[PDB]
């Protein structure tokens, strides 16, 4: 889903509850919300007008020492990549409980202020399991490390340290 | 050598064959099937059925696929079943003579002489519903699990055709042959001719019962594109009232093909064929699923006997099982055994499970000879916080529940709530389908977003609640019609998450009147805390431990099969009375509120009598209304604010 703010852009002397208009139910139904918004500066917006005026002189995209994969065969791997049925150890298992407490208990006991938003829930715990599933799996791989969801957590989190900006 | 056209079948050797495996089979799949005391299988249940007349045998087709010597056979039956079940009808005769000729026997035999017996053949293997059944399958047997939206009326079907002949006083009979009545021109000349003149006389022909139903098929996997199939399928006598709207099923039969006229006006006849089901057995019931009310059902329990078919309407238990549910119904911790085993993988709201299990229940229904009526139920509301069993409960109740429903939001409205008219373009013509809330005469209706459900839409659960009848009069119909239904709500407070700020009768943003006549609502508020979302956290990912939960038989809980099988005995077969003795707790209960409406007291009554069908005890006693008010107080936490 694609949404705009209540006045196009955000206003960051309102909460996001209010700076939203979308009720927090349906909301906490959305296992990640990206606050993917823009703030003027100096510097990266100069790579910005790189990009789009050498992506507008002609199709082709940057000389990086890269390629960017052609779809067909992506598919292909995503279609192997479903495939697979990945499997929780148990040195995960308690790390994944332990930081939603300390999740939940700071989100709750000190995140109703200011520039907090919404609780943790179980079906953001479900979610990360997902996602720690959906790494396990992009890795072609029959079992999730511990070192998945310490990225998954990451996704979470990040996708609003934006509004820090 | 003998052989059928067109077939693989001899008749004397599959004859042998049949009775061969008839008098030699003795549960073998257990032995051979697969992972997983008893002789003569069969011959216990063909000397049980002779005394009772229920012509029927009712065949597990896998008893072959199982056994050495008929593998030859099970694909056979289903592939030829038109042939195949034509040999079954004149083997088992001779099968049955063979228990007589070696009896001393009295006079059996001046009837089953004359009379016939048939199979119905149903367990057999799955299928994508209509989908799958490409045109290689025309004409095999099949099964299709689903429930049924209409049945038309019976059909008359011409079986012996009569004759009236004009003049010279004989008439004429003819049998049907496969279709047709090939009327004779001459006037059976023998007598006299007269070239043309003869009559055909409807009245005194002999007729079938022949009755069509349309079928909502539901497989146990859909592929991705697909959208749900009105299936019609057609049933003969000894079915027709077997079932109706709402029942969900298996049923099997043959797939078929027929023409179509294009048109009222000539024989030309569609090339593109159309297709249905011949309904050869249905299987009513399943152990997943608890038995439809008999009470209710009563008129058709007898109109079973009297129509003489034995397609059972109720789950059959054994002595080995009521002994086990009495030795069981003695502990101490019944009364949260079940309402730990109701939903093993919902963690704690013993509470919200316990009242629904009384739900399930229903409690005692009455009437007065003529004048009035009263029901065992109670409806629900569920509210409070998001991230909560709410959603998963009206599934597990709706996978448990013989009928329902499952109703949402705005997508949910009167006109389908209740009953609509519209055009059958099947025949084109005007015909009454029942809607939602009619479907669902009985079990559970689950209603979620109950508070996002429009203000004009939610005026007709406002008599039903606790009426439990709905009344009509638009176009066409003018009836009140029944409406059993218990009802079960899923709501969400004003604004979003709770706020304890303000008070919960405004908070749930649903009329005070409504509200009231709910007989339970239920306060699920989140309330966080470590030492309990921990606990959930694991017991959670526990299901992702092993990828399937075969382990979840920790936490030691009933199994549901049994659960079943115990509420389909307790609700079938106690009626507990409230004792005179029971008045002076419960009166200052309702008082004790008072200082709130009557709805309390006429669900108390209907909560503690479901708390005596639980233990069935034929009596209420002082003790059971104590944890029936404790469980209303506590449901809504009534000690905190
Ligand atoms: N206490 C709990 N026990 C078991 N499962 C839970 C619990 N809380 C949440 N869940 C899980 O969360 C999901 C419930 O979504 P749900 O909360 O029903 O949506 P809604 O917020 O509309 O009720 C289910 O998959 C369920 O297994
Ligand atoms: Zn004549």
């Amino acid at each position: 889903a694609a949404a705009n703010p209540l006045y196009g852009r955000y206003n960051p002397r309102l909460s996001p509850l209010d700076n939203i208009n979308l009720p927090a139910a349906l909301l906490s139904r959305f296992d990640i919300l990206f606050l993917m918004l823009d703030i003027p500066s100096r510097d990266d917006d100069e790579k910005l007008a790189e990009h789009v005026t050498y992506v507008h002189m002609h199709n082709k995209q940057p000389d990086l020492d890269f390629t960017p994969v052609e779809p067909s065969k992506m598919r292909e791997y995503i279609a192997y990549a479903k495939t697979k049925r990945p499997v929780m150890s148990e040195a995960v298992n308690d790390y994944v409980v332990q930081a939603y407490i300390r999740l939940r208990q700071d989100s709750k006991r000190e995140m109703d202020s200011k520039f907090s938003f919404g609780q943790a829930t179980p079906r953001t715990l479900l979610g990360i399991i997902r996602l720690s599933q959906a790494l396990a799996k992009l890795r072609l791989a029959d079992m999730v490390d511990i070192d998945d969801v310490e990225e998954a957590l990451r996704l979470v989190r990040v996708s609003k340290e934006s509004l820090y900006q | 050598l003998r052989i059928i056209w067109g077939t693989n079948v001899s008749i004397q050797e599959c004859t042998t064959n049949f009775r061969n495996f008839l008098m030699s089979f003795k549960y073998k799949f257990r032995k051979i099937l697969d992972e997983r005391d008893e002789e003569l299988y069969y011959i216990k249940q063909l000397n049980e059925m002779r005394e009772l007349g229920t012509s029927n045998l009712n065949l597990d087709a896998r008893n072959l696929l199982a056994y050495k010597q008929t593998e030859d056979l099970y694909h056979q039956l289903l592939n030829y079943p038109q042939e195949v079940i034509s040999i079954m009808d004149q083997t088992i005769k001779d099968c049955m003579v063979s228990l007589i000729v070696d009896n001393n026997l009295d006079y059996d035999l001046d009837e089953i002489e004359t009379k016939f017996y048939k199979v119905r053949p149903y367990n057999v293997g799955s299928c994508k519903g209509m989908r799958e059944l490409n045109p290689n399958d025309i004409d095999k047997l099949i099964n299709l699990k689903g429930l049924v939206l209409r049945s038309t009326p019976v059909i008359p079907d011409m079986k012996v055709a009569f004759f009236k002949c004009n003049v010279c006083d004989h008439t004429m009979a003819v049998e049907i042959d496969r279709g047709v009545i090939q009327e004779p021109a001459r006037c059976e000349r023998i007598d006299c001719n007269e070239p043309n003149s003869m009559s055909l006389i409807h009245n005194r022909c002999s007729f079938a019962d022949k009755q069509v139903i349309k079928l909502q098929e539901t497989p146990d996997f859909v592929p991705d594109g697909q959208t749900p199939h009105s299936i019609s399928l057609c049933v003969y006598d000894e079915l027709v009232d077997s079932c109706r709207a709402g029942d969900r099923i298996e049923v099997t039969g043959t797939f078929r093909s027929i023409p179509i006229r294009a048109n009222s006006r000539q024989r030309v006849l569609k090339s593109l064929y159309k297709t249905y089901v011949d309904v050869v057995h249905v299987k009513k019931v399943s152990d997943k699923r608890l038995d439809v009310d008999t009470s209710t059902i009563e008129q058709e329990l007898m109109q079973n006997k009297v129509d003489h078919n034995e397609v059972e309407e109720v789950r059959q238990i054994t002595d080995q099982d009521l002994a086990k549910i009495r030795e069981v119904a003695a502990r101490e911790d019944l009364y949260s055994l079940l309402a730990r085993s109701i939903a093993p993988s919902i963690y704690e709201l013993e509470d919200v499970k316990k009242g629904i299990l009384l739900q399930l229940f229903g409690g005692t229904n009455k009437t007065f000879t003529k004048g009035g009526r009263y029901r065992g139920d109670i409806n629900i509301l569920l509210c409070g916080d998001p991230s909560t069993s709410k959603s998963q409960i009206l599934q597990y109740v709706h996978k448990i529940t013989p009928r329902g429903v499952y109703t949402s939001g705005k997508g949910s409205s009167a006109v389908g709530l209740t009953a609509y008219i519209t055009r059958d373009v099947d025949t084109k013509q005007l015909v009454l389908e029942s809607g939602a809330l009619v479907l669902s005469d009985g079990g559970v209706c689950c209603i979620d977003e109950f508070d996002k459900m429009s203000d004009s839409t939610r005026s007709v659960l406002h008599e039903v609640m606790e009426q439990q009848t709905i009344s009509i009069a638009k176009a066409g119909i003018i009836t009140t019609l029944n409406a059993r239904s218990s009802i079960l709500a899923s709501a969400n407070p004003i604004g979003s998450r709770y706020n304890p700020n303000l008070p919960v009768t405004e908070n749930i943003d649903l009329p005070p009147p409504l509200l009231s006549r709910f007989d339970l609502v239920y306060l699920v508020l989140d309330k966080v805390d470590e030492k309990n979302d921990r606990e959930l956290a694991k017991h959670l990912t526990n299901l992702y431990l092993e990828d399937k939960p075969e382990h979840i038989s920790q936490d030691d809980v009933l199994p549901v099969e049994f659960l079943t099988m115990y509420i389909s005995y307790a609700k079938e077969h106690i009626h507990p009375i409230i004792t005179e003795a029971a008045k002076t707790e419960l009166v200052r209960a309702y008082v004790g509120m008072r200082k709130a409406t009557t709805r309390q007291l006429e669900s108390m009554i209907r909560l503690a009598e479901a708390h005596a069908k639980m233990k069935l005890k034929n009596v209420v006693e002082l003790e059971d209304v104590q944890e029936a008010v404790r469980l209303i107080r506590s449901a809504i936490k009534d000690y905190a604010t």
